[PDB]
């Protein structure tokens, strides 16, 4: 007992840094995994593509809700998302049954989120940047999107929707 | 002067202790809306209720405002300015310059007043990570500021302790309360650099009207520079009570000086470059630096991994010398009946889902899973207001009497093991709901009462909600008048105050010496710590510092 | 003594529940994909 048992303990540590390690790095592989697939689309874009937010919605692809979905390859489309003080345009967005979808999220105003239930999709929409993540809905259906940072007073009630068609 | 001659031999008592009220009383405050906000992730609104109790809170986000700064920086920023200056001067036996203590207190409360009162007139409700360009009045910023910055007078005092203890001391290897400290400072130095750099460039010369806007990549960047390592500025704090007091308390030894010492020398490395792990679904942020910071992030989780088993296999130690006998003997061995003990070790079963939860919050992709749902507080409420917290109430029960004199009666060690009991109990049961409601996409930092219909899948991790607001209302109100009674009855008393906390014997072994000699080389380290920081944030900000995109400032409550 | 059995079963719980959280997550994240 203790001395003795300190060489244990000093041991079994270090049996325990041995173990810790191998089970963080198949954690890292499994990570690793799903960089490599579909999944990782909804990882925002690397790049800064710098935008004015108090501009936005007057000039440019983001001043007109009729005009943000374009069709941008034989199975892609791109739609220009504009999240604000307190909902999103266009409302609905309204996209297609298993085309990649490139959402370019930006903002007016100040800080929103963009959490489409049901989807990995979770970006945060600064004003003055351009979030693009990209997706591909499997199923048909409505999507609510959910606003998941605090913005203001109206926080609580910003939602919007997803209509991907059957 | 002093009839307690106390604050004259040992005046450093005098300082801990403001420290600690100062800290407790923002607990009280910050806490009180705790529970509302429990009862709202239970889908029943009781602002209606509150508003008429504190008529001056406008809104239910003024109140998370409030709780959040009031709790996270504020209660927890001084609990560490408490513990850490204080164990490793006593460990010691030397006095903190006692001018410059005096004045980081003072910075502290300057700062507290200063921030708090546009707080509490509605003139910054952007929550305590304040994210631009939401703005908040000029004196919130600049409260906050000073009383951050009134940390530096603290680094500065603890490593002139060490200096002066190294020079009567050659040769002679640091203390282990000391070791623990200096890593300490040191890492929130480096830690602080950032959340430095934001008020200094941008949040203060924005507010006071200098510049029409900030770049709300870069506040949020140079944010949560900060933002990581000062969790861990929250949690060592408690790892030092928890290595060096918790296991005399339980009967025994700390098992291991060196494994301890490894542990605190991790967080000095590898607390700060990691920040990029808040920033998971962040534009303009390179996918491969978030990979970097993401296997880093899993490495800040291994010198708690160790903690873990450390710390195990002392209470284990300490249970079988009090006679505990199989598999599980030595758990009911330990000292049930002191909340000094109690509090600290509920912390740590709390600590064990906490813990697998950031685990999955720091894998990356995971991340999209979670972020930004009611499982990130599900998450630090486990971490923070349980742990931290917990050992910073039990802390009231041996450090208190170690401070001022006035013992620990029966009555009050007992409403003591309740509150605790309580504290803990509604800290699971708040910790599943928000799990839950997190895995069904519930956002946090919301008043979601007022939307009743919106989360109908969320019904029964809304009981729980429920549950816990109403336990947690009653262990707040029976800590309340708990700590108010510790301080106010009438003990007067002299002896068992003139006291050295009660520091653990710990087991020696031949592989020591060459390990503690190699961790104590910590001017090296620290610039290991600060090459690091450059290499993980250096590429990602010369962009950034580069492509600055100011935006105007919004107020929207 | 010997073993220090208790520890041991701490991190053991400590372990599985880690793996429980993080599979579990995991899983969601491919239904969601
Ligand atoms: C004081 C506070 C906190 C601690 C400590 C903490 C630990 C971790 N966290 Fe966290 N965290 C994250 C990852 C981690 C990881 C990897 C760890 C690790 O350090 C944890 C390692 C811990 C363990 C591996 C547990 C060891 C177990 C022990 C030590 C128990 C032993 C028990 C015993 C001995 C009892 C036995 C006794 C008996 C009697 C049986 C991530 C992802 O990377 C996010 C972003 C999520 C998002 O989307 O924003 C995050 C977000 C937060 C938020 C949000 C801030 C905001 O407002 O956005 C709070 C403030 C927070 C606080 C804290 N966090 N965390
Ligand atoms: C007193 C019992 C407590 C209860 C019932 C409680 C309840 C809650 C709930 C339900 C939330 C989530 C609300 C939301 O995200 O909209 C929250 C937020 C938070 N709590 Fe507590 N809490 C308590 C104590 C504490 C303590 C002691 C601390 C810190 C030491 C703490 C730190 C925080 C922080 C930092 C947030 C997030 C602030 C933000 O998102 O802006 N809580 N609390
Ligand atoms: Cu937009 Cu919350
Ligand atoms: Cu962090």
């Amino acid at each position: 007992d203790q001395h003795k048992a300190h060489k244990a303990i000093l041991a079994y540590e270090k049996g325990w840094l041995a173990f810790s390690l191998a089970m963080l790095f198949v954690f890292i592989a499994l990570i690793a995994y799903t960089l490599a697939t579909h999944t990782a689309g909804v990882i925002p874009a690397g790049k800064l593509e710098r935008v004015d937010p108090t501009t936005v919605r007057q000039e440019g692809p983001w001043a007109d809700p009729a005009q943000a979905v374009v069709q941008t390859g034989p199975n892609q489309y791109t739609v220009y998302v504009l999240a604000f003080a307190f909902g999103y345009q266009p409302n609905p967005i309204e996209v297609p049954q298993g085309a990649e979808i490139v959402f370019k999220i930006t903002s007016p105003d100040v800080i929103h989120g963009f959490h489409v239930e049901g989807t990995n999709i979770n970006v945060e929409v600064l004003p003055g940047e351009v979030s693009t993540v990209r997706y591909t809905f499997k199923r048909p259906g409505e999507y609510r999107i959910i606003c998941n940072q605090y913005c203001g007073l109206g926080h609580q009630n910003m939602f919007g929707t997803i209509v991907v068609k059957e | 002067s002093e009839i307690s001659r106390v604050y004259e031999a040992y005046p450093e008592k005098k300082a801990t202790l403001y420290f600690l009220v100062l800290g407790f009383l923002a607990l009280i405050v910050g806490s009180l809306f705790g529970p509302f906000q429990a009862l709202n992730y239970g889908n029943v609104d009781a602002y209606p209720l509150l508003k008429r109790l504190l008529p001056f809170v406008q809104s239910y986000y003024q109140g998370l405002t409030l709780h959040g700064v009031l709790n996270a920086i504020v209660f927890t920023q001084l609990f560490a300015q408490a513990i850490m200056v204080y164990l490793p001067a006593r460990e010691l036996n030397m006095r903190p310059n006692m001018g410059l203590m005096w004045l980081s207190w003072w910075m502290a409360f300057i700062g507290l007043v200063v921030a708090a009162l546009p707080l509490l007139a509605n003139e910054a409700t952007v929550l305590y990570t304040f994210y631009p360009p939401l703005k908040g009045h000029w004196a919130f910023y600049l409260g906050a500021s000073v009383f951050v910055l009134s940390t530096w007078v603290s680094i500065y005092i603890v490593l002139d302790l060490w200096r002066r203890w190294k020079a009567a001391n050659p040769g002679k290897v640091t203390p282990l309360v000391t070791y623990m400290a200096v890593v300490f400072w040191l890492m929130w130095f480096l830690a602080s650099l950032g959340l430095v750099l934001e008020a200094v460039l941008f949040l203060l010369p924005w507010s006071f009207g200098l510049v029409e806007g900030v770049d709300p990549l870069v506040a949020r960047t140079l944010f949560w520079w900060t933002g990581h390592p000062i969790v861990y500025f929250w949690l060592l704090p408690a790892y030092a009570i928890i290595y060096t007091i918790l296991p005399k308390q339980a009967g025994g030894r700390l098992v291991s000086d060196p494994m301890a010492r490894l542990a605190f020398l991790l967080f000095l490395l590898l607390s700060t470059p990691v920040g990029f792990h808040h920033q998971f679904a962040d534009p303009g942020i390179d996918p491969t630096w978030k990979m970097i910071h993401s296997v880093l992030t899993l490495f800040v989780a291994v010198p708690s991994l160790m903690t873990a088993f450390t710390v195990a296999a002392s209470l284990e130690f300490a249970g079988r010398l009090r006679g505990g006998r199989g598999l599980f003997g030595w758990i009911r061995a330990l000292p049930w009946d002191n909340p000094a003990f109690v509090a600290p070790v509920l912390g740590l079963l709390g600590f064990i889902p906490g813990g697998a939860g950031g685990i999955v919050n720091a894998s990356f992709t995971l991340d999209y899973v979670v972020h930004n749902t009611a499982w990130v507080p599900g998450h630090f409420h486990l971490q923070v207001a349980s742990l931290v917290t917990l050992t910073a109430m039990g802390s009231l029960y041996w450090l208190l009497p170690n401070l001022t004199g006035k013992p620990i009666s029966d009555a009050q060690r007992r409403l003591g093991l309740a509150v605790v009991w309580l504290w803990f109990l509604g800290m699971m049961i708040m910790a599943v709901g928000l799990h839950w409601a997190g895995l069904l996409n519930v956002p946090r930092r919301a008043y979601i009462a007022q939307v009743p219909d919106a989360y109908p899948h969320a019904a029964v991790p809304m009981v729980f909600n429920v549950l816990a607001g109403i336990v947690l209302l009653v262990a707040l109100l029976l800590f309340i008048y708990g700590l108010f009674s510790v301080l106010l009855s009438r003990e007067r008393k002299p002896e068992l105050a003139e006291a050295p906390l009660p520091f653990a014997e710990v087991i020696s072994g031949p592989e020591d010496r060459r390990l503690v000699l190699a961790m104590d080389r910590i001017g090296f380290w620290f610039a290991v710590a600060a090459i690091l920081v450059v290499l993980a944030y250096g590429p990602t900000l010369v962009q950034l510092f580069g492509h600055l995109n100011p935006v105007p400032g919004w107020r929207l409550w | 003594e010997e073993k220090p059995k208790g520890a041991l079963a701490v991190i053991l719980v400590l372990t599985l529940t880690i793996l429980v959280f993080w599979l579990g997550v995991y899983a969601v994240f491919f239904a969601r994909g």
